[PDB]
């Protein structure tokens, strides 16, 4: 037995599975095939630890962590004993999200909380985290993520309904709020823009309606459509979810325990994929 | 216990449920399906592969489409492209198995989407090009023939008119046969008429018309497979006063191709305007996949708008299948297709590829983005994903000796074997690896405590073998140095030889200053430049305050 998991990222290169359950430690299981192997138990946070999200190396590879009680804790290998080279203490509610940036825009990391902020936590070499706030909602932000289709914006999707399309200014190093986009009657869960290698990209609107709508751009700037997964209330709260690099399969999770992986077919339709 | 209602409260807060999962993407686009049970509680799910063709994973088969592809020295962008695709549908004719209409599917547009031609040159250019329609026919109807076997051999051994059996052998083209039954049936007459069959000629037309109309305004009682040896006859099979749709409730549509094709007139008119004539007439399905290399055969001549909207409805032909075509005939440009619809098969196909863990075979697809900026960014992107998938054969290695810059994916190795878990020897090969073309700075901060293992002269002159590569490349990122490597210049000439400071070791006192701030994230290398300094100065008496108290700068108290 394995207490419940609430996420487990993998690495870039995909070999360090991060599995950060409800037992308050993010157990590192370097991949080997099913000699998935514990190569840290990483005590540190107070509450039930949620989310996990690698960088990318340029640096390593650095871990960023995040919790119930608003820590995030800067997780960093020395010869792979891993330990904080600080914490970002900055969020007074349970921080949802957690998320590092390409190394186009920098090592920014992007943190959420519901507590209303999102910091973009701009980081540097001399082992300092710098939040950069804006509060994007004031029921809380349950997510924010980076939108780097082919550019440079974090969409943010909240306790408010709304949907809020920050694009790009970096006159601070926070992004002005360019649109808002509504279209549910319970929180938006998560925003999972497509980080496709294609000009189209979407926004699947995961949600606690059920009703996963992808808004679907056909380009950079172009038209928010209605163009839902599931056009229904979908059985149980939907969880986390992301588009494939390519292919474009919607790994849209429930609450149900299942993974209704719904991959593309082009009029913006959406047909099965196991 | 008191765990329970705790998580329980701390979960209603955050609005999640006590039942919970996520899948989430990787670096090969695969999934970690959260169930319950496991040590790491994922069960690590293949995404089902929608492209499962036996003969994608012989590796010679990827080097069999680079060889009928010219490949592109691009110059809006330096990753490869294809210049002309002539790739050819006879090289999975070879990897495939033999009895299937999926080999029958393979060859009919190895007749069509690629070209046949008659050798050696006849006189007249209309004799010419016929030759090649011709030729082309002589495969084709076999094709058409061969297809109708079972269905026209069924009706054989089954009872039948005596000119039924005559029609029904013709069908499988045999016309001596035909004649020798007609013979049997003590019809002298009708034996000329079952051999001028194979050929057509005007005058017997007329007279075949002449007679079915006098038949009409005669009395009563005909045969019906009499009707249609004169409906051969006439050169018109369907176009001619009555159409055969007795034929297409016992027998296929393509028992009508075959009637058009041989006795609707032997290529008088063009093949592209006899099939197109006879999808008019005759529908032929949207649904099989043979059927729609008729249609898109039919319309050669606009092929874009038909065949988008019957990729909706076959589904039995693959998305390899359907990017092949638009591959091939667009740089012939026989086929009008535009680039997107080249790049959207391109991306799909290239997309099942890697669910497969086809990434070379990927990269490969990728390449026919012809728009620019998108085999910029899939290019870059695929190699620096995925490093060991590409260096799986050395066909794939080739792929990244292409037209792509060593550079990327020494790059991508390099990217990848930087950690702080193996590191010492791996930001080396940033330097001596040289895709990064000098970053030694990271060296620097590497060879803090790695003087710490061990001083020995070429350990000493470690530090003076990759520190003159400093110059030996220009500056590039993050470099600019010769402070904070001139402390190593003349830390050797410190502990080698005893000096009265010629001024490098001034150079290097600040140089320790500089490397004090720099730590890049490890235990301690900003207080390293302690070590390394007090060590060596000491030459001179001179205390100065380190790089704390006054023995670790000096070592002379």
């Amino acid at each position: 037995h394995n207490e419940l998991i609430h996420d487990a990222v993998l690495d870039y290169y995909g070999k360090r599975l991060a599995t950060c359950s409800s037992d308050k430690t993010i157990k590192i299981f370097e991949v080997e095939g099913e000699t998935h192997k514990l190569i840290d138990t990483l005590t540190g946070h107070e509450g039930p630890v949620w989310r996990v999200d690698w960088a990318h190396p340029k640096f390593g590879t650095i871990l960023a962590s995040c919790s119930y009680d608003g820590k995030v804790l800067i997780w960093k290998e020395e010869n792979g004993r891993w330990s904080q080279i600080a914490v970002h203490a900055v969020h007074s509610a349970s921080v949802n999200s957690v998320q590092w940036a390409p190394h186009e825009y920098g090592p920014l990391l992007l943190v959420a909380s519901s507590d209303g902020k999102v910091s973009v936590v701009e980081f540097k070499e001399n082992g300092t985290t710098s939040p950069i706030i804006i509060d994007a909602h004031a029921i809380g932000v349950n997510s924010a993520s980076w939108a780097p289709a082919t550019s440079r914006k974090f969409v943010t999707g909240g306790a408010d309904n709304l949907v809020k399309i920050w694009k790009y200014n970096s006159d601070a190093q926070t992004y002005v709020l360019e649109s808002t986009l509504e279209g549910h009657s319970d929180w938006v869960r998560d925003v999972a823009w497509s980080p496709t290698v294609l000009l189209r990209s979407y926004l699947a609107s995961v949600s606690q309606d059920r009703t996963c709508i992808i808004w679907t751009q056909d380009n950079e700037q172009g038209p928010w459509k209605k163009t839902l997964l599931k056009e229904e209330k979908f059985p149980d709260v939907l969880w986390r979810a992301s588009w494939s690099l390519s292919g474009n399969v919607l790994a849209l999770s429930g609450g149900d325990n299942k993974v209704t992986l719904w991959k593309e077919n082009l009029e913006g339709k959406w047909e099965p994929a196991g | 216990n008191d765990e329970i209602d705790n998580a329980k409260l701390i979960m209603k807060e955050r609005r999640f449920t006590a039942s919970y999962t996520f899948a989430k993407f990787s670096t090969g686009s695969m999934l970690l399906t959260k169930d319950i049970v496991g040590k790491s509680g994922v069960s690590i799910k293949r995404l089902p592969t929608e492209l499962q063709r036996k003969f994608l994973f012989d590796d010679v088969y990827l080097d069999k489409e680079i060889e009928k592809v010219t490949i592109e020295a691009r110059k809006s962008n330096p990753y490869p492209q294809i210049s002309e695709s002539s790739l050819l549908f006879k090289d999975a004719l070879d990897y495939m198995e033999k009895t299937s209409s999926d080999y029958n599917l393979w060859k009919l547009s190895s007749i069509l989407f690629d070209p046949v031609s008659y050798p050696y040159k006849t006189d007249n250019d209309q004799v010419k090009m016929a030759l090649l329609k011709k030729e082309r026919h002589c495969r084709l109807t076999s094709w058409i023939v061969s297809q109708i076997g079972p269905e026209i051999e069924e009706k054989i051994r089954n009872s039948s008119n005596e000119i039924e059996q005559i029609f029904l052998y013709l069908l499988l083209n045999d016309v001596v046969r035909a004649s020798k039954l007609a013979i049997e049936s003590k019809n002298g007459h009708l034996s000329v008429l079952i051999s001028y069959l194979g050929s057509n000629d005007p005058r017997i037309r007329d007279l075949a018309e002449l007679q079915l109309q006098k038949w009409s305004t005669g009395g009563c009682s005909i045969d019906k497979n009499i009707s249609k040896i004169y409906k051969l006859l006439s050169g018109s099979p369907f176009e001619g006063l009555f159409s055969l749709k007795e034929l297409e409730s016992e027998f296929s549509w393509l028992c009508l191709l075959n009637l058009t094709l041989c006795y609707g007139q032997i290529d008088e008119y063009s093949l592209e305007s006899l099939v197109q004539s006879h999808l008019d007439k005759f529908s032929l399905p949207y649904d099989d996949p043979i059927g729609v290399i008729f249609q898109l055969y039919a319309a050669n001549e606009n092929t874009e708008k038909l065949y988008k909207e019957v990729r909706q409805r076959t589904n039995a032909l693959d998305v390899q299948f359907c990017w092949y075509l638009i591959q091939t005939l667009r740089f012939n440009g026989t086929r009008v297709f535009s680039k997107e619809t080249s790049d959207e098969a391109t991306f799909a196909f290239a997309a099942q590829l890697e669910f497969a863990q086809l990434h070379g075979h990927s990269l490969f697809v990728s390449c026919f983005l012809n728009d620019d900026k998108a085999a910029e960014d899939t290019i870059k992107r695929l190699v620096m994903r995925e490093i060991t998938l590409l260096r799986a054969s050395t066909n794939d290695h080739i792929l990244n000796r292409l037209k792509i810059p060593s550079q990327l994916i020494f790059n991508a190795q390099a990217l990848k074997d930087r950690y702080e878990g193996n590191y010492l020897s791996e930001v080396q090969n940033l330097l001596l690896g040289s895709s990064y073309d000098l970053a030694e700075m990271a060296i620097v901060t590497s060879l803090g405590p790695r003087l710490l293992l061990s001083n020995n002269p070429v350990q000493n002159n470690e530090l003076k073998t990759l520190r003159e590569i400093l110059n030996e490349f220009p500056d590039s990122e993050r470099d600019k140095w010769s402070v904070s490597i001139n402390v190593f210049e003349v830390y050797l000439k410190l502990v080698l030889d005893n000096v009265e400071t010629q001024e490098t070791i001034d150079s290097l006192i600040s140089g320790m200053k500089i490397f004090y701030d720099q730590y890049k994230h490890c235990r301690e290398v900003a207080a390293c430049c302690n070590v390394m300094s007090q060590e060596i100065v000491s030459k001179i008496l001179e205390k100065n305050n380190p790089s704390l108290g006054q023995p670790e700068k000096a070592y002379l108290r």
